[PDB]
RNA sequence: AGCUAAAUAUUGGCGAGAGACCGAUAGCGAACAAGUAGAGUGAUCGAAAGAUGAAAAGAACUUUGAAAAGAGAGUUAAAUAGUACGUGAAAUUGCUGAAAGGGAAGCAUUGGAAAUCAGUCUUA
RNA sequence: UUUCAAUGGCCCGUCUUGAAACACGGACCAAGGAGUCUAGCAUCUAUGCGAGUGUUUGGGUGAAAAACCCAUCCGCGAAAUGAAAGUGAAUGCAGGUGGGAACGCCCUGGCGUGCACCAUCGACCGACCCGGAAGUUUGUCAAUGGAAGGGUUUGAGU
RNA sequence: AGAAGCUCAGACGAGUAGGCAGGCGUGGAGGUUUGUGACGAAGCCUUGGGCGUGAGCCUGGGUCGAACAGCCUCUAGUG
RNA sequence: AAAACUUUCAGCAACGGAUCUCUUGGCUCUCGCAUCGAUGAAGAACGCAGCGAAAUGCGAUACGUAAUGUGAAUUG
C-alpha cells in the first residue's frame, strides 16, 4: 500500500527527508560495494571481517550428489518409526528387534547426540559415529552397514 | 519557563495488543478485569504477557515443560504449568509424563501427546476459573534470546558473533580479519 | 508502470483453509448475517438446510 | 451435538434431521479472514 | 449473463458495431414490433421494417399518429412517415423521423420473399 | 553506500535485463492448452493408453 | 458464537444498522432501544433484548429469548398497544420488572416521544 | 464433515486437515466474569465515577 | 556424412476476448482528413485539433444600415444551446453601485461607523 | 463584510556562520509536475502452522486467467567444524555459583522454589599443539590405525 | 460501561535538519446504506449561514444538465 | 476640499477555455491462426463518381464487372 507509506507524509516538507545541508544525490559514495578497501575499509573490517583474500584449495567440478550426506542423532532413531512399530517394540521385551534404516529416511550417517532406551533395535545405516555405535551397543542395538 | 531534565517520558510499555485477534482481546478484556480487581501479581504477569508480541512470547515444548516440572529440590510436579505463548512439542522424548498445562495455543502433536499420555491441555480463560488467583502454578517462559537474529546482535570486533553471509562456506568472509596467516583476527 | 509488478500475492493453503472455515461458522450465526445485509427476519432457522 | 430440521420444497419441516457439522464450532476470525480476502481478490487482476 | 465466448459485451465494441453496421445490418437493427391482430394472425413478434409499411407511432411527440412508412432512412436509423412532418419557419415542411422501435406494424407490405419470411420465422401466413 | 545490518548485495542487475524479463501471466493459459492438448491426443489414439 | 465474540465481529467498526459521522455513530438497529451503538443496547450481539417502534397510530414492542435463538423467524415476539401512552408506560415497566430493567427508563422515554410524534403528526 | 472434517479427526477431502483450536475455550466474558468463581475473590469493587 | 514431430519462443502480421488501465495538456506521435499540415538540399523532424440540440426545427417576416449586422418576431424544454454553439473557472477587461486615496500597497490586534445576517425567545 | 483610527508588521523560496539584501529564482493565471517499481537483504510488527515448513514447476478439477484439490521432488530449518582428507556434540536432574519472574509457606520481613535473561565456573563436539592403547593386514620388527590422557588456546558449536 | 467506553488527579507545552503518531483531501475495487438524482447529479460563481486548532466539511441563493455519494475495507500515475 | 484617475469589493457583460460528464480511441494481458513475391510483392506515381479537394475504394471493365447470399433502396 501507498496510502500507509512515509513519501504521503513528506507532502510539504521541502528535502523529502533528506536534508538541506548534504542533499539526496546519486552516487555519493560509489555504486554498491566498490570502495572496500579505501573509504569503507571501516564499515567492512568492522562489520564484515574476512571478505578479502583467498583461503583453502581450489576444486574444480564440485559435484555435491556424491558428498551427499545427511545426519540423523540417536534421540530420533525412535522417532524414524510408525507410531504402531513404536507401541509395539519400546518397553516390550520381543526375540525380534526392529530394523531403522537411515537411507530411507534421507539420512547418510548416525550421529551420537542423545539417548536410547532399554530395547535393542537394529540400526542399518551407510555411516556412524564411533561413539554413536558404542551407545547403541550398550544400549542392546546393533548396527548394520548397508551400501 | 522550567528547568526540567527530560519531557514527556513515554513509557516504553504496551497498553494494549497489536493483534486484531477477537478472541486475544476478549482474553485481554478478561485478564484486565482479573489484574485490576485482584491483587494477583500473577494476573499482573499475564495480563502484560497477552500484551507482549510474537518474538517476545518463544515456543516452549513438553518436554522442557516435564524438565522444569521435574526437578529433584523442587515439589513442583503436580501444580498447573502456565505458558502465554504456544507449547510445541518435542518429539525427542519417547514417553510423555502426565502434565496439566494451560498455554494460549497448543500444537496438534503437543496436545495429541498430552492428552494421550493422560493430562490435559487447559486455555487461559479455563484456569482463569480453576486457578482465578494463580495459586499452585507454575509460570514459566521459552527461551527468548533462541532467534535468529540474536545469532547476530552485538556483532563487532572480539565478539564472536554471527556475521551477515549470503552463503555459508570458504570463500565466503574467513580470510582479512578471520585468520592471523591473512593480516590479522578479529 | 511495468507488467512486471506483483499482481497475486501468496496465501498458504492452512490460512486459506482457516479464513474458509472461519466464513462457514460466521454463515451460521444469525446476527452476523443481519448486520452483513441479508433480510433474513423470518427464515424459519439458520443454517438453511432444504430438501434434496 | 444440536440437529437442523430440513425443510421440503413447500416450506415444511421434514421428519429427518441432521447433526451440526463441527465446522460451524469453529473459531470465527475477521481479522484473518480480511488478510486473506484482500490477498485472495488480488490473485484475479489483469496487469495494466 | 451471456456464456458465449465469442459474443462481446465490451460497450465499446458494442457501440462501434451498432454505429459502423453496413446497410444489410442496419435493416435487421432496424425492427418494429407488430400489433395484436398481426401478432395472433401471423405468429411473429415483430419483422424489419419496409417501405410501404402501414405503421403507427407509438411513444413520442407523434404518439397515436398514423401514416405509411415513404422511407426507411437506415443511415441515420430513423423513419419517414407520411403526414408526419414538421414546418419550417419559411412555411416548408420538414419529415420527423422515428426510431424503428417506437412504432408499431398494423399492416405488412406482403410480398413473396416477405411470405418466405414469415413461415421461415415459425410463423404462418 | 554500505552502511546498514545486513549481507553485502549481490544483484546481478548490470546488464539490461529489463530488455528479457519473463512474466508468467499466461501460466494458466498454458495450463488449459496443455489439457486440451492432452484431451485431443487421447481421443485421438483411444483405446490404446495414453502414456 | 458467544454474545461477546458476535459484538467483537459486528458492532464496533461495520453493520448494517451502523451510521458512523464526525467522531459520533447512530445505531439504526430496529432491535436497539437507544439508538447507540452499545453492548448494553444491541440485541444483535447480546441476549434477549427489548424494543419498540411506530404504526398508524399505535405502537408495537419487540421481545426475545434464548434458547428460540437458532429460529429467525419464531425467534422475535410482538405484543401491540393501541390504548394510551400511560397505559403504554405501564405495560413496559409491567413487561421488564422480572427482566433485566436497565432497558424501563430508555423505552419508556421512547414510547412517551414517539406518543408525542402521533400528536405531533395529528396537530 | 467430509469437507472440513472436524478439530481431533482428519477431513476426508482435505488430506490431514484438522479443523483450527481456539485460543480461548469459553467465549462468553461476562457470564466468564460474572460467575461465582471470579466475584467471590475479588476484592471489595471500588467506587465508580468518583466525586471531585 | 544425413534426416526427424510434440513439449519451447513470439514489442510483426491476421482474427478474437477481456481488464481494480488512460479518459482529449491523459492514453500511441495521431479518438478528428496523423506520419497529416508544416520545416530542412538531404538524412530526417513533425504538430495542433473531440462535444449545438431529441430533432436543424440553423432564426420566415417587418424594420434601421451601402454592408457586416442590429432591434422586433419566430424555432425550441432552453438560444443563460445561434455553428465565434454542452458546462464556461482563474489571469485580464468594460460598465454599474459602494467606499477609500497628501511619496506604495497588502497584513495582524482592538473597537467605532455603515451594511448585512442568524440564533434565541415567542412557549411548556 | 467594508472602511477609518491607534499599535505592531521589510519579500517570499533558497544555499548559507549570517538574507529585507546592492546574493539567486519569481510579471500574472489555469491545468501538468518530482522517493516509484522490481530482485534481494536487515531490524520491528501481524497471521498460519511448528521440528518442521512452503498448494500454485506441474497434475486434477472447475464453464473457467478465479476458486478448490493432489503425487513425487525440492528450498530453508532440524549439527557443527576444518583449507582439506575427515571427524562429528550427556560424569551429573543435560551441571555448579550470583541476581531474578511467578508461586508456596511463616511471624513488615523471613524460609523454600527458581522461568526468561545476562556475570561466571566446568563438561561435550570440531580444528590446532602434544600424546601412541586396542584393533586391521600388508611390510608384524613393520605398515595401517588412531582409544586413554594432556592444553585451559580456537569456532559463525552442544 | 461505542470497556477501543466512563471517571478522578498532578506535572508540563520553543524548535531548523531529522524521526514518529493520529488525522484531512483525490482517482479506481469488494462489501454496505429499504443511500441522493431530470420535482435537477456532477461542476461553477456567491458583498449569505454553521462546524473544526487545522488540513477540510456542511448549507442557503444563483448557473447548470446526467449522473453521484456516506460507512467498513482494497488499491494508487493521490495534494 | 467635488469629479476624473488609482485600488478593493459585489452584480452584469467580455476575454479565455479550466472544471464536470461522456468516448466508434489508446495502453496492457490472454486466446487462436500461418497467409508476400518474376503467375510481378511491399512501396510509389497518375488517374476513376452526374455534381469531389482530402480520407476510403478502385484501375481505361477504374468509389468498380462476374458469382453467391440477403431482399427494396441511395440520400446532400
Amino acid at each position: 500500500p501507498t496510502h500507509v507509506s512515509k513519501t504521503r507524509k513528506l507532502r510539504g516538507h521541502v528535502s523529502a527527508g533528506h536534508g538541506r545541508i548534504g542533499k539526496h544525490r546519486k552516487h555519493p559514495g560509489g555504486r554498491g560495494k566498490a570502495g572496500g578497501l579505501q573509504h569503507l575499509r571501516s564499515h567492512f573490517d568492522k562489520y564484515h571481517p574476512g571478505y578479502f583474500g583467498k583461503v583453502g584449495m581450489r576444486r574444480f567440478h564440485l559435484m555435491k550428489n556424491p558428498l551427499w550426506r545427511p545426519t540423523v542423532n540417536l534421540d530420533r532413531l525412535w522417532t524414524l518409526l510408525p507410531n504402531e512399530a513404536r507401541d509395539k517394540y519400546l518397553g516390550k521385551n520381543t526375540e525380534v528387534a526392529p530394523v531403522i534404516n537411515v537411507l530411507q529416511s534421507g539420512y547418510g550417517k548416525v550421529l551420537g547426540k542423545g539417548r536410547l532406551p532399554e530395547t535393542p533395535v537394529i540400526v542399518q545405516t551407510r555411516y556412524v559415529s564411533r561413539r554413536a555405535e558404542e551407545k547403541i551397543k550398550q544400549a542392546g542395538g546393533v548396527v548394520e552397514l548397508i551400501a | 519557563g522550567i528547568d526540567i531534565e527530560r519531557h514527556h517520558v513515554k513509557k516504553s510499555q504496551r497498553s494494549k495488543p497489536a493483534s486484531e485477534n477477537v478472541y486475544l482481546k476478549l482474553l485481554v478484556k478478561l485478564y484486565r478485569f482479573l489484574a485490576r480487581r485482584t491483587d494477583s501479581r500473577f494476573n499482573k504477569a499475564i495480563l502484560k504477557r497477552l500484551f507482549q508480541s510474537k518474538t517476545n512470547r518463544p515456543p516452549i515444548s513438553i518436554s522442557k515443560i516435564a524438565a522444569l516440572t521435574s526437578r529433584k529440590s523442587a515439589s513442583s510436579q503436580n501444580k498447573t504449568t502456565v505458558v502465554v505463548g504456544t507449547v510445541t512439542d518435542d518429539e525427542r522424548m519417547l514417553t510423555v509424563p502426565k502434565l496439566s498445562i494451560a498455554a494460549l495455543r497448543f500444537t496438534k502433536s503437543a496436545r495429541a501427546r498430552i492428552l494421550k499420555a493422560g493430562g490435559e491441555v487447559l486455555t487461559l480463560d479455563q484456569l482463569a476459573l480453576r486457578a482465578p488467583t494463580g495459586s499452585n502454578t507454575v509460570l514459566v517462559r521459552g527461551k527468548k534470546h533462541a532467534r535468529e537474529a540474536y545469532r547476530h546482535f552485538g556483532f563487532g570486533p572480539h565478539k564472536h558473533k554471527a556475521p551477515y553471509v549470503r552463503s555459508e562456506g570458504r570463500k565466503f568472509e574467513r580470510a582479512r580479519g578471520r585468520r592471523k596467516s591473512r593480516a590479522f583476527k578479529v | 508502470t511495468k507488467t512486471w509488478r506483483k499482481w497475486h500475492v501468496k496465501v498458504n493453503q492452512n490460512e486459506k483453509r482457516y479464513a474458509i472455515a472461519s466464513a462457514v461458522a460466521a454463515s451460521g450465526v444469525p446476527s452476523l448475517l443481519l448486520a452483513r445485509g441479508h433480510r433474513i427476519e423470518e427464515i424459519p432457522e439458520v443454517p438453511l438446510v432444504v430438501d434434496d | 451435538r444440536p440437529t437442523v430440521s430440513i425443510y421440503n420444497k413447500d416450506g415444511s419441516v421434514s421428519s429427518e434431521t441432521l447433526a451440526l457439522p463441527f465446522v460451524f464450532k469453529a473459531p470465527i476470525r475477521p481479522d484473518l479472514v480480511r488478510s486473506v480476502h484482500t490477498a485472495v481478490a488480488k490473485n484475479k487482476r489483469q496487469p495494466y | 449473463m451471456k456464456f458465449s465466448r465469442d459474443v462481446t459485451s465490451s460497450r465499446r465494441k458494442q457501440r462501434k458495431a451498432h454505429f459502423g453496421a453496413p446497410s444489410s445490418v442496419r435493416r435487421v437493427l432496424m425492427s418494429a414490433p407488430l400489433s395484436k391482430e398481426l401478432r395472433e394472425q401471423y405468429k411473429i413478434r415483430s419483422l424489419p421494417v419496409r417501405r410501404d409499411d402501414q405503421i403507427t407511432v407509438i411513444r413520442g411527440s407523434n404518439k397515436g399518429r398514423e401514416g405509411k412508412i415513404t422511407s426507411v432512412y437506415r443511415k441515420k436509423f430513423l423513419l419517414l412517415i407520411e403526414r408526419v412532418t414538421r414546418e419550417k419557419a419559411n412555411g416548408a415542411s420538414a419529415p420527423v423521423g422515428i426510431d424503428a422501435s417506437k412504432v408499431v406494424i398494423t399492416k405488412l407490405h406482403l410480398d413473396k420473399d416477405r411470405k418466405d419470411l414469415i413461415v421461415r420465422k415459425g410463423g404462418k401466413v | 553506500a554500505i552502511h546498514v545490518k545486513g549481507q553485502l548485495p549481490n544483484a546481478h542487475f548490470h546488464k539490461d535485463w529489463q530488455r528479457y524479463v519473463k512474466t508468467w501471466f499466461n501460466q494458466p493459459g498454458r495450463k488449459l492448452r496443455r489439457r486440451q492438448a492432452r484431451q485431443t491426443k487421447a481421443a485421438k489414439i483411444a483405446p490404446r493408453p495414453v502414456e | 458464537q458467544q454474545d461477546e465474540v458476535i459484538w467483537q465481529v459486528v458492532g464496533h467498526e461495520f453493520c448494517s444498522y451502523r451510521i458512523k459521522g464526525e467522531a459520533q455513530n447512530f445505531c439504526r438497529n430496529e432491535y436497539n432501544v437507544t439508538g447507540l451503538c452499545n453492548r448494553q443496547s444491541c440485541p444483535l450481539a447480546n441476549s434477549r433484548y427489548a424494543t419498540v417502534r411506530e404504526d398508524n397510530g399505535k405502537l408495537y414492542l419487540y421481545m426475545k429469548t434464548i434458547e428460540r435463538a437458532h429460529f429467525p423467524s419464531k425467534l422475535w415476539q410482538r405484543i401491540k398497544l393501541s390504548k394510551n401512552y400511560a397505559k403504554a408506560l405501564e405495560q413496559i415497566d409491567q413487561q421488564l420488572l422480572y427482566w433485566p430493567g436497565r432497558q424501563i427508563h430508555r423505552c419508556k422515554q421512547r414510547l412517551t416521544r414517539l406518543t408525542q410524534y402521533l400528536l405531533k403528526a395529528r396537530r | 464433515d467430509s469437507v472440513f472434517g472436524s478439530t481431533t479427526e482428519v477431513a476426508q477431502l482435505k488430506k490431514n486437515y484438522f479443523l483450527p483450536e481456539n485460543i480461548i475455550s469459553n467465549a462468553d466474558v461476562t457470564r466468564l466474569i460474572n460467575s461465582d468463581e471470579i466475584q467471590s475473590i475479588v476484592k471489595a469493587a471500588g467506587p465508580s465515577r468518583v466525586k471531585r
